[PDB]
């Protein structure tokens, strides 16, 4: 899944 | 004829100022995969701010994956920024930098992915294939890639400028450091929650620090958050 | 469904912390390399490679004026992109963008030279020349040139939106806004000694408030000031 | 002669 960096 | 203190420099941005940048938990970056796959496939025929529009455009047309959280479907924007004063082919001539040396250059990969620090700062996960990525990819392109993991703000600043001061940087043409973290707009975090402003690491290498590397390109991509902002996207009318 | 911002190009005079220089007959020494570069080259390079090419120029350039601290100092100019294509202005099409309508697009050409006094803000001599230098130059290039002049950053903001929002932008393929003015890192003066900040002016061409823009090229050309620092410069090694 | 912006 996208995730913030 | 003298110089600027700063000149001969690209530096590509995984997001925008104020924006967040985006990590798959199993394929890593989005801005890392999108470099990896162009420079691969078109570093043979196409300079690398070429490649960096090339990738700018991948980034535009992909939308975020994580069903029931605020990332789902939402969109990035890498961009780069560029004091480059000729065309910069990577040769894997003539109005080219020269880009013949073996090997091509030093790289430096600094991927932090695991986190101990007073900020709320989670493990970067799929960090570790972006590292792998990178390495691959900078060894395929002819460079002698050093790397480091997990460093603190201090260990970040103090090895940046031994890696920037190393005598081998005399006879090669060119210079690539890859920075991976969490961050803030115009700074990373160390793996203390520590933050290195991104002004300082790119004095290490400038024309008055770094003699060595005067008028040759020196290549920078950070992979960091810019900012708190996530980017819900807008419709294409 | 598109990021918020995306295919902007933004050729900045100078870098972040550091003064633009410009001689008081000729003009900005940025302006001057631009049009240079573009009305000779608009015909077969595209816009990223020739802001290379007056990157290239501004390097080579110091400073004349004997009993300052101007004399012989130096500047360094840089461009950032979300480009997405090759931007060639066509005055190659498969992988550009599209770039044929009549006129190419709308220009606008916004230029502080004459200064209120609220401030300690200077008259910007040579302004004229730029401006001059800008107008025939869009022009010639095919774009429809709109001017505005000695401008508060109220007036600044309020008709930079009003052209943002012209219908006009609906019919043409790219959009072209040169700023020129005093400034801070981030940030322009009107002649009001007031500031208008860049991110404002970036977010009234974006996706989301001027969707006739969406997908097509946009130029910004911003000649001012990003802080007080001098660049003396360095010997090359 | 050059001046600052």
């Amino acid at each position: 899944v996208d995730v913030a960096d | 004829m003298r110089l600027p203190t700063r000149s001969d420099m690209i530096c590509g941005y995984a997001c925008l100022k104020g924006t967040a940048a985006m990590r798959n938990t199993k394929r890593g970056s989005w801005y890392i995969e999108a470099l990896a796959q162009v420079f691969s496939e078109r570093a043979c025929d196409m300079h690398v701010a070429d490649m960096l529009v090339k990738v700018n455009a991948l980034i535009k047309d992909r939308e975020g994956y994580a069903p029931g959280t605020e990332f789902h479907r939402c969109k990035e924007m890498s961009e780069y920024c560029s004091t480059l004063c000729r065309h910069l082919y990577l040769f894997p001539f003539q109005l080219a930098y020269r880009l013949q040396s073996r090997p091509r250059g030093l790289a430096l990969v600094l991927s932090n992915v695991h986190f101990t620090g007073e900020k709320e700062l989670e493990f970067r996960s799929g960090g570790d294939v972006d590292h792998s990525t990178l390495v691959t990819l900078f060894k395929l392109l002819g460079y002698d890639v050093h790397v480091l993991c997990d460093q603190t703000a201090q260990e970040m600043q103090e090895k940046l400028q031994n890696f920037a001061q190393l005598p081998a940087h005399r006879v090669t043409d060119s210079c690539i450091v890859a920075l991976l973290s969490h961050g803030v707009e115009g700074a990373i975090y160390g793996v203390d929650g520590k933050l290195l402003q991104l002004q300082e690491v790119f004095q290490l290498f400038d024309n008055a620090n770094c003699p060595s590397l005067q008028n040759k390109p020196k290549m920078f991509f950070i992979q960091a958050c810019r900012g708190d902002e996530t980017d819900r996207g807008v419709d294409q009318q």
